[PDB]
RNA sequence: UUUUUAUUAAAAAAUGGUAUGUUUUUUUU
RNA sequence: UCUCUCUUUGCCGGCUUAGAUCAA
């Protein structure tokens, strides 16, 4: 129906839809995905597309400001984000990543997920996972979208500007087959 | 008449349709079809016009001046639905069909509906005395039942989770609300309520 | 270049979009009494617990 | 699987924990070439409740064609004959007092006429055939034979899932008939014969030749159980009016009749309501007047296929005699 | 006025005030009842000064339309 | 001017055309792009290469964009002057906005406009800077730190702990795998958030997908109730929250709409706390609201606690009574989230906890704007209402103190009631008697001795000096100036000194950082020796305790006056006198005037709807204070007058004649209305001069709305029953039914039903609650008022029963015989009737006949995409048809104003335009369907003289070929069948077809000619006979006449009513031969057959239910 | 202590709902 | 001084509630 995994076609049409239109016309841009809501369309945007996401492994001064962060605002990691530098998902997913380390290195030598383990699994973000590398044939309803972002993507000239250029053909027709008629006279 | 092309419908069911067209036009006509306009144009008369017959009557030209009939005043919509709405007779039909009998019950109280049936039944020489039932009746007991909920074999379910005046419209594009419920209600008298609460 | 329209298609490059805002120039830096706070809070939390 | 009603006259697909023996079955089924194992989605308990082998279809399908050969045979009280398990008495006489209304068994419940036996003699349902042996009264037997080895052999049209589904609609849309699609499918098959038999065209236009096979080799044999009777079988229509074809199918399908509510539903003479399959043409032309041959139920919705219109005053004259 | 006010002159000689704004009309404003009494209409845009002769009954107004 | 523009032209150039209010916007932005060319053309110096003023307007416009958006708008390469003169520019574009704003949205507040376009613009304006400045406030809470400081933060934290391990709380624990309600909260849940929608189409993506959920966890619940429980171990960041406001005219509420899979787990979480709580006994019994009483009750609970307090009336030694109404300022905007944590995990479990504190933390979004919520509380969380009402429990505990709360509340192991001590020893020890916190009001009641009062006015006095008696200018800052002076409050010395101390101590108990009390909302009344009366205003209703001991005087037991007793004495002690706030008159008239301007407001049905939903919503919640209150009986006079009004300006005549009472108040299955009505009232009037003075008698009475003729339009109030009588009756109907239990208990029966029959329906817990089906369901669902007073946070519909559930309190009006008084009261049915088009139907009698809906056509239509025209039709289709109901009423006569213009080819007259009722007729007669008509009437007329072809005058008949315009012209009327004798009869004054006494032997005439003409009466004129009678004597008497013989017989048909009569000179044979004839004519036409189908059908009004069924 | 008097309204046009734009020659030499 | 090519080369639709909305 609706939502997904964001393939990676998906990605690429949200990026190249963010460059010809922009970020404030969302509903536009989730026209051409068929397959994904404006909602959708801007949370990966903003939480995993747009390039001032730095992806890159964690450098070790971010680290310790992202300890000292969530030391200082338990949860609120919405206005952690900001100042460490990263996304909130990111921040959380690498304090969850810090806190299981440091529980592996103790089982060496030696918190309670045993309230998270007598549940299943976290299930991930939709939006937050990185695109699905695509098939060599990725089905064929992507091919028919895809060509139609193609044919979206550089249409241009507005919508009813195809009315005055089509009446100045016509005419230039009818006033070329005058002048026939009357060389042929 | 050609139907008009009919390619234009293709799938896209109701909520993406376009409009009607009665002249491959987006326009309504007729004042109860929604339209502005109703008559010819927003008149009674007819694009050729009216008029009377020429009347003559001396007790033998009369004759030739015949009755009224009920076509010839109507027009195409009138006629649509005068055949629409002609539903009369049937008899037959009704008397050999729906649920006869059954259940020792209503076979002592409830009449027979199968009337010339039990006649056909002194054909077959029934003499039941108790009746004869068969294991689709408990088969037919299922179109009474459930038809499953996507559920397993021995899965139980809950009871808390199973659920199943008047005057002119608000409009049918006007929708519904907590606005558009009976504010006088006398329904619901003792179906929904108990009849007695264990005190203990 | 605007982040709202432009009437012509003239497709912009992420860069230039990025670049075009005010972001970087607002500081994002946060007090010195959070600090404060929430050792004092963790503090009393473990006096009153134990 | 599927249940038949016979107070409603309709079918259902419905969902039934399998029996004991149907799950040996699954179970073995595993394992021909080399050791298996089988995971049947519930426990053991459960096993222990259902019933241990499914119904005949003698106890689930519809009898009418069976009492037909009883009654041939020579068989008065159908409870004299040995049953293996006894049907349902109820089924019986549903199909009893079908038959009744439609002619083929007298008041006493004998077969009525050369009417009953000739009905008795045929293969197919005594609703289809009443029209074909009727229609030798009219000298139109022809394109009711047509219509008859097409109602038999199957869906003559081919519905593609892909993009194909608007060109399947283009090439169908040279034969959309006014009438319904029983008048759309007797112009198919007579255009179908008339284009060599080319399975090309049939491919092009979206028409399943097999199923038209299927009905010439029905109407051969039907032609032969017609000659059986020395009825002659080069009758044809030769005017337009598909009227007197209209009076035999009429005559043919009397139960099966509904005419348009304000609600979009139908209303059979049975007082059952109904709605129009999307696949046949008149999806929404408010035809006042329809008859209809097959009803599928969903569990909201009451189907009906075979959708041809029809006109009052034909139901009234029909009726009154 | 309608839009910003963008001349004034108090006359020296009549109890009266007149001014002129971006929204194209010139009022005369009666000092004597605080209450706008004429009208003057042509200009064609805004009014982007007002002046008084000295001496005669008479006022000049210039604006956007190019025109004095 | 006509003909110079005829002779001239146009003339068009050169003309100015003035700015009309239409073109301000678009003529300001042409001043103000003109204005920046100048600028731009000036700075520059010579020889710069000119050609830049567009670029340079297109980042002045980009700068002004992102101003509205709240974006910083910095841009590298702009040269420094050119960016300062758009700063500039920008600058005053912006201070134009918000004065514009400022400026509409106080007319809107006032009531002067109507526009839908200018309420939508002013809402953008005010959300825009609301946000900007919520996003300032965020920004400027990360810059300077939390504003509650280490110190106040741990002595909360000590406090709230001290207070918990008093009464033994037991922690909330995580959600078991083995929890045994774990279905029924999930239920109750789902069936929360499946109240918000129904089954209309008008679902968007948000509420398909919410929809489709909601089936699927039904569907399939245990792994719903797993991922539930996943999601609050695991999830700490969430998906952005939309915002936006909600319009009520006078201030704006801000809706929160959250994603659907966090809704079902946050409602979830809300109800699972709710219950766990509940059971635990964490909140004190003064926290409000509850699910005890709805909010009525709990003012009358106040008004008796407060009266049962020990010697409270009592001031001979200068005790003092200061009951000080007061709002937690912003408090809701300083709940700091980590402070917040912090003290929720001492309630629940560390997830729980961490769950709910993550869960403020998220991303509002209006538009293009956006900003991280990381300092307040987001209300639109359905566990928002448990968030608040602990945090809030802990301001309770700093105004208290933990002494005087351990005093109030009672024991742990046997509470307290709800204002009531466990004895006076306790009860006299402190000031503080009574103490209730709602959501975020704060009453409370304290009493005072001589010495106490004296002792905290001279502390108030030392730290605040008043030298000049300053603190008598502003006290009571117009709140209660609804009652007459010497009911308000004395401003004595003493008494002012008092009520402005309690306040400053009471201000002072609280830190700042995190709420205020503002004397603008407080209102301390103060009662002494000096001023008599107690007042307060709790909820929507403004309240006067008089004592018996000080009133010295006589006034009538008003429906509106509770009565207060003692318990001590069991005998009345003193009155309470309840009015409707100002607050509650002018949201009734923001909900009227937002009726009237909406999206829906096209049908007249829904209007009605409307009206009767907000009328029943108003008098249901104030009973009988929306009685003694005279601002809202002429507020309901003038808001029902403009409902009505609103109907006849969409049928273009809003003549008063044209709809009288019949048409908007007979029930809505006769065809009208079926519109409530509470205005049809006197409203009582008393001397002005001594009004606002003193409580006079009611010397005069003022009319309210005003019925034509004699008609008495029932009162809707006269049907509910009145507060104070519902609430002795609940007390009365609960004790009997627990003495009953008790006897059932006694012995080992089961309480059944027919042994409550008495009392079925009486408590304000209804009976009827204890015998329910969904009743162990039900014992689960807890904190429910609290959230339903909340949900006006989350959606954006305004609910008006948000004080009530039926299913937990029951149906506590019950408006039924309402119908059969109006129907009374409008002349039963058969006078109802004679106003509507129910005869030209020709239906026999109106037991069987029903109304259909919708039509069909609407219902295919009701998805499909239309035009605006279309869709306008679509809507209009139901006006139409009540219209086409009411002709005979509408269409009447009898008007004040009107050009009387005959319809063409057509009978009908047709006075005004009204092109609704036009429409309709055409519609009913779209052939040529009245000369029809009038040809198949004279043929069927020619037959049956056919067959009596042999009698007397049987020498000539001809019926001539008329005019093809006689039927539809009533100037004159051209010849019909012609009689010519050929004999000599004698005939008297022709008559009528009703006499048997009739001398025919006065005259001597020999021929008679018979005519028809048809006619469509109207209400006001349809007696057929006096019609044919003054027809026939002005056509015959006529001195030019197309009739051949000088006398005969005129016949008239009435299409609407379906009569007829006749007036002629009478041969034996003739008259009973027309008597036989027309009645079987009448019945039979082709014309009048298809006439009356088809107005059947216009009407969609069926027969009975099938004759076969 | 006997009696009273007090009576708002009110219909037409455009928005608004059979868009619009096009469209026929007497000289060459 | 011609011709060809390359390189350097400063360079030449507006407004409002983002107008409002959007399931095969």
């Amino acid at each position: 129906l609706k939502g997904g995994a964001w393939k990676n076609t998906e990605d690429e049409i949200l990026k190249a839809a963010v460059s010809k239109y922009g970020k404030n016309q969302w509903a536009r841009i989730s026209s051409l995905l068929v397959r994904k809501t404006p909602k959708q369309c801007k949370a990966r945007w903003y939480e995993w597309i747009d390039p001032s996401i730095k992806k890159t492994e964690w450098s070790r001064e971010e680290d310790e400001k992202l300890l000292h962060l969530a030391k200082l605002l338990p949860t609120q990691w919405r206005t952690i984000a900001p100042i460490v530098g990263r996304t909130a998902t990111q921040c959380l997913e690498r304090y969850q990543k810090l806190l299981d380390d440091l529980e592996a290195k103790e089982n060496e030598q030696l918190n309670d997920p045993n309230s998270r383990l007598r549940f299943g699994e976290a299930e991930p973000n939709l939006e937050t996972l990185p695109a699905l590398p695509d098939a060599i044939d990725m089905d064929e309803d992507e091919k028919e979208m895809l060509s139609e972002a193609r044919a979206r993507l550089a249409n241009t000239q507005g919508k009813k500007a195809k009315r005055k250029d089509r009446e100045k053909q016509l005419e230039l027709t009818r006033r070329l087959s005058h002048l026939q008629k009357r060389r042929e006279l | 008449f050609d139907l008009e092309p009919s390619r234009i419908n293709q799938g896209v069911p109701v909520w993406k349709q376009e409009a009607r067209d009665e002249r491959n036009r987006k326009r309504f006509h007729g004042a109860f079809t929604g339209g502005f306009s109703a008559g010819y144009f927003n008149t009674v008369g007819s694009k050729e016009g009216w008029q009377p017959k020429s009347w003559k009557s001396s007790r033998n030209e009369n004759k030739s001046v015949h009755g009224m009939t009920i076509d010839d005043i109507m027009d195409e919509e009138d006629r649509a639905d005068q055949e629409l709405s002609k539903v009369y007779t049937s008899k037959i039909n009704t008397i050999d069909t729906s649920i006869p009998i059954d259940d020792p019950l209503l076979r002592e109280f409830s009449n027979r509906d199968d009337s010339i049936g039990e006649k056909m039944l002194k054909n077959l020489g029934w003499n039941g005395h108790d009746f004869v039932i068969s294991p689709f009746q408990g088969y037919y007991d299922d179109t009474k039942l459930t038809n499953q909920a996507y559920h397993g074999i021995g899965y139980q379910a809950d009871d808390v989770f199973q659920l199943e005046r008047g005057g002119f419209g608000s409009g049918v594009l006007n929708d519904d609300g907590i606005e558009d419920q009976d504010i006088y209600d006398l329904g619901a008298p003792k179906m929904r309520y108990d009849k007695s609460i264990n005190i203990t | 270049i605007s982040n709202w329209k432009n009437p012509k298609g003239y497709t912009i490059p992420l860069d230039k979009r990025l670049a075009a805002d005010g972001r970087g120039l607002n500081d994002v830096e946060i007090n010195d009494g959070f600090a404060k706070f929430s050792e004092a809070l963790y503090t009393v939390e473990r006096q009153a617990r134990e | 699987q599927r249940i038949y009603n016979p107070y409603t006259r309709t079918s259902k697909l419905i969902n039934v924990p399998i029996s004991k023996s149907s799950a040996i079955q699954r179970s073995g089924r595993a394992g021909r070439t080399m050791r298996g194992k089988v995971f049947r989605l519930y426990t053991e308990k459960a096993y222990s409740l259902m019933k241990e082998e499914f119904e005949a279809d003698i106890l689930n399908c519809d009898m009418s064609p069976l009492v037909l050969f009883l009654k041939g045979l020579g068989l008065k009280n159908i409870l004299q004959f040995p049953f293996f398990v006894r049907p349902p008495t109820v089924h019986l006489m549903a199909a009893l007092e079908d038959l009744y209304l439609l002619g083929v068994l007298d008041e006493s419940g004998n077969l009525t006429d050369p009417l009953g036996i000739q009905i008795s003699n045929s293969f197919l349902d005594a609703n289809i055939s009443k029209a074909l042996l009727t229609s030798n009264q009219f000298g139109c037997t022809h394109e009711i034979l047509s219509i008859a080895s097409i109602l038999t052999a199957g869906e003559v049209f081919y519905n593609p899932t892909s993009s194909s589904k608007n060109d399947a609609f283009v090439a169908h849309s040279s034969f959309f008939a006014n009438e319904g699609d029983i008048i759309t499918a007797l112009n198919v098959f007579e255009s179908f014969v008339g284009n060599k038999k080319d399975l090309q065209w049939c491919r092009k236009n979206y028409l399943n030749y097999q199923t038209l096979r299927q009905a010439l080799d029905i109407r051969t044999h039907l032609v032969r159980f017609l000659n059986k009777f020395s009825i002659p079988t080069a009758q044809r229509l030769p005017s337009s009016d598909c009227s007197k074809i209209l009076k035999c199918l009429l005559d043919g399908f009397v139960r099966n009749v509904a005419h348009l509510q304000n609600d979009g539903s139908y209303k059979t003479i049975g007082g059952k309501q109904v709605w129009l399959d999307s696949s046949s043409v008149l999806h929404e032309k408010k035809t006042p007047w329809i008859m209809y041959s097959s009803a599928v139920e969903s569990e909201t919705q009451i189907f009906v296929k075979n959708i041809s219109k029809i006109e009052s005053f034909w139901l009234d004259k029909y009726y009154k005699r | 006025h309608i839009a910003t006010v963008r001349g004034l002159a108090v006359s020296p000689r009549h109890p009266y005030l007149f001014s002129c704004g971006e929204d194209k009309m010139v009022k005369c404003w009666d000092l004597e009842t605080n209450k706008v009494i004429r009208h003057y209409h042509g200009h064609l845009s805004g009014v982007y000064a007002l002046k008084l002769h000295p001496t005669l009954d008479v006022l000049v107004t210039a604006g956007r339309d190019a025109v004095a | 001017n006509l003909l110079a523009r005829q002779f001239e032209g146009r003339h068009s150039t050169g003309v100015a055309k003035q700015i009309t209010k239409q073109r301000v916007d678009s003529h300001q932005d042409l001043e103000l792009r003109a204005a920046v060319m100048n600028d731009i053309l000036d700075m520059i110096p010579e020889g710069i290469r000119q050609g830049k003023s567009k670029t340079i307007l297109q980042h002045l416009s980009e700068a002004w964009r992102c101003w509205k958006a709240n974006i910083p708008w910095k841009v590298p390469g702009l040269p420094a002057p050119i960016e300062n003169m758009i700063l500039r520019y920008v600058k005053s574009k912006a201070d134009w906005w918000t004065s514009v704003a400022h400026f509409n949205r106080e007319r809107i507040r006032r009531g002067a406009t109507v526009d839908k376009t200018v309420a939508k613009k002013n809402l953008g304006r005010l959300t825009r800077l609301w946000l900007k400045a919520e996003q300032e406030r965020q920004h400027n809470y990360l810059k300077d730190g939390p504003y509650v400081t280490a110190d106040e933060a741990v002595a909360i934290y000590t406090t709230f702990v001290h207070w918990l391990e008093s009464r033994r709380f037991q922690p909330i624990p995580f959600p078991p795998l083995s929890y045994k309600h774990d279905t029924k909260l999930l239920v109750l849940a789902l069936e929360r958030l499946k109240e918000a929608y129904s089954v209309k189409g008008r679902l968007n993506q948000s509420q398909r997908e919410e929809l489709a959920l909601v089936e699927q966890a039904y569907d399939n619940p245990h792994e719903m109730l797993s991922q539930i429980k996943r999601r609050l171990l695991t999830m700490r960041t969430f998906k952005e929250v939309g915002i936006e406001f909600m319009d009520m005219y006078s201030h704006l509420i801000p809706v929160y709409s959250v994603d659907p899979m966090e809704k079902i787990c946050d409602a979830y979480l809300d109800q699972y706390l709710w219950f766990e709580a509940d059971r635990r006994h964490l909140f004190p019994s003064w926290v409000k609201p509850s699910d005890s009483e709805p909010p009525p009750l709990l003012v009358y609970k106040w008004c008796q606690g407060i009266n049962n307090l020990t010697d409270v009336w009592e001031t001979s030694n200068g005790e003092c009574n200061v009951l000080m109404e007061t709002r937690l300022s912003k408090v809701f905007e300083k709940v700091d989230l980590t402070l917040l944590n912090r003290l929720m995990s001492l309630l629940m479990d560390t997830n729980l906890a961490s769950y709910a504190s993550a869960k403020n933390n998220v991303v509002l979004s209006y538009k293009d704007m956006s900003h991280t919520n990381s300092y307040g509380l987001v209300r639109g969380l359905q566990f928002s209402s448990f968030i608040w009402q602990f945090y809030g429990l802990v301001l309770d505990l700093l105004i208290l103190g933990l002494q005087r709360a351990t005093e109030i509340a009672g024991p742990a192991d046997a509470p307290n009631d709800f204002l009531h001590f466990k004895d006076q020893a306790t009860e006299t020890s402190h000031p503080i008697r009574l103490y209730t916190r709602y959501i975020d009001k704060v009453y409370i009641m304290f009493r005072f001795t001589d010495e106490e009062s004296r002792d905290l006015i001279q502390r108030f006095l030392n730290e605040n000096p008043d030298p000049t008696n300053s603190n008598v200018v502003n006290y009571s800052k117009g709140k209660k100036n609804c009652w007459p002076r010497d009911a308000r409050m004395r401003l004595m010395k003493h008494d002012v000194n008092l009520g402005r101390a309690v306040f400053w101590e009471i201000r002072n108990r609280l830190p700042r950082s995190l709420t205020t009390l503002e004397w603008e909302d407080t209102f301390p009344s103060v009662y002494s020796k000096d001023n008599p009366n107690l007042l307060f205003s709790m909820t929507g209703f403004e309240v006067r305790i008089l004592p018996k001991i000080r009133q010295n005087e006589e006034f009538s037991l008003k429906d509106g006056v509770w009565n207060l007793t003692d318990n001590r004495t069991k005998q009345r002690t003193a009155q309470a006198f309840i009015r409707v706030t100002e607050d509650g008159i002018n949201q009734f008239g923001n909900r009227i005037r937002q009726i009237l301007m909406s999206s829906g407001s096209t049908t007249f049905t829904k209007i009605a709807n409307k009206w009767n939903t907000a009328l029943i919503a108003l008098m249901t919640y104030y009973r009988e204070a929306a009685i003694s209150t005279p601002e809202l009986l002429d507020l309901l006079v003038k808001c029902e007058s403009k409902i009505q009004t609103r109907v006849k300006i969409s049928l273009n005549s809003k003549m008063p004649s044209r709809f009288p009472p019949a048409v908007f108040y007979s029930p809505k299955e006769l065809g009208g209305l079926g519109m409530l009505s509470m205005g049809h009232v006197l409203i009582p009037q008393s001397d002005l001069r001594w009004s606002k003075q003193t409580d006079t008698g009611i010397t005069h009475f003022r009319s309210g709305m005003t019925t034509n003729g004699e008609h008495l339009i029932p009162n809707l109030y006269r049907y509910i029953q009145p507060w104070e009588s519902e609430f002795i009756d609940s007390q009365r109907v609960w004790a009997e039914y627990a003495m009953k239990r008790q006897e059932a208990l006694q012995q080992n029966r089961r309480l059944t039903l027919e042994d409550l029959e008495d009392s079925w329906d009486r408590g304000i817990p209804r009976i009827n609650t204890l015998f329910q089906k969904d009743r162990h369901t039900l014992a689960y669902d807890k904190g429910w008022r609290v959230r339903t007073e909340f949900k006006q946070y989350q959606l954006l519909k305004n609910n008006p029963f948000w004080w009530t559930s039926q299913r937990h309190d029951g149906k506590l009006w019950q408006l039924n015989n309402y119908r059969v008084d109006v129907i009374q009261a409008l002349g039963g049915v058969e006078g109802i009737l004679e106003h509507t088009m129910f005869k030209a139907t020709g239906f026999p009698s109106w037991e069987g006949l029903f109304w259909e809906k919708a039509s069909g056509f609407e219902e295919s239509m009701k998805f499909k995409k239309l035009t605006n025209a279309q869709r306008s039709g679509l809507n209009q289709i139901p006006n139409r048809r009540f219209t086409l109901w009411w002709s005979p009423t509408i269409n009447r006569a009898n008007v004040y104003v009107g050009f009387q213009v005959q319809l063409d080819l057509t009978g009908i007259m047709m006075h005004g335009k009204i092109p609704t009722l036009k429409i309709s007729l055409i519609q009913i007669f779209r052939s040529h369907l009245w000369q029809k008509i009038h040809e198949s009437v004279v043929w069927d007329l020619c037959q049956v003289l056919d067959q009596e072809l042999e009698s007397l005058q049987i020498e000539t008949v001809q019926k001539e070929t008329i005019h093809p315009r006689k039927s539809y012209k009533m100037n004159s009327s051209c010849a019909d069948i012609l009689l010519l004798a050929a004999y000599k009869w004698n005939v008297s004054r022709p008559s009528l077809l009703n006499d048997n006494r009739d001398v025919l032997d006065n005259t001597t005439t020999n021929k008679y000619w018979i005519d028809v003409q048809l006619r469509f009466g109207d209400y006001d004129s349809h007696d057929i006979e006096r019609y044919t009678r003054a027809k026939f004597l002005d056509y015959s008497t006529d001195a030019q006449s197309m009739y051949p013989s000088p006398t005969g017989v005129l016949i008239g048909i009435d299409l609407c009513y379906n009569m007829h009569s006749a007036y002629g000179n009478w041969i034996p044979g003739m008259k009973p031969l027309i008597q036989q004839s027309m009645n079987k004519i009448m019945k039979a036409n082709p014309a009048l057959y298809v006439l009356r189908e088809r107005i059947r059908k216009g009407l969609q009004l069926y027969a009975s239910e099938p004759q076969e069924q």
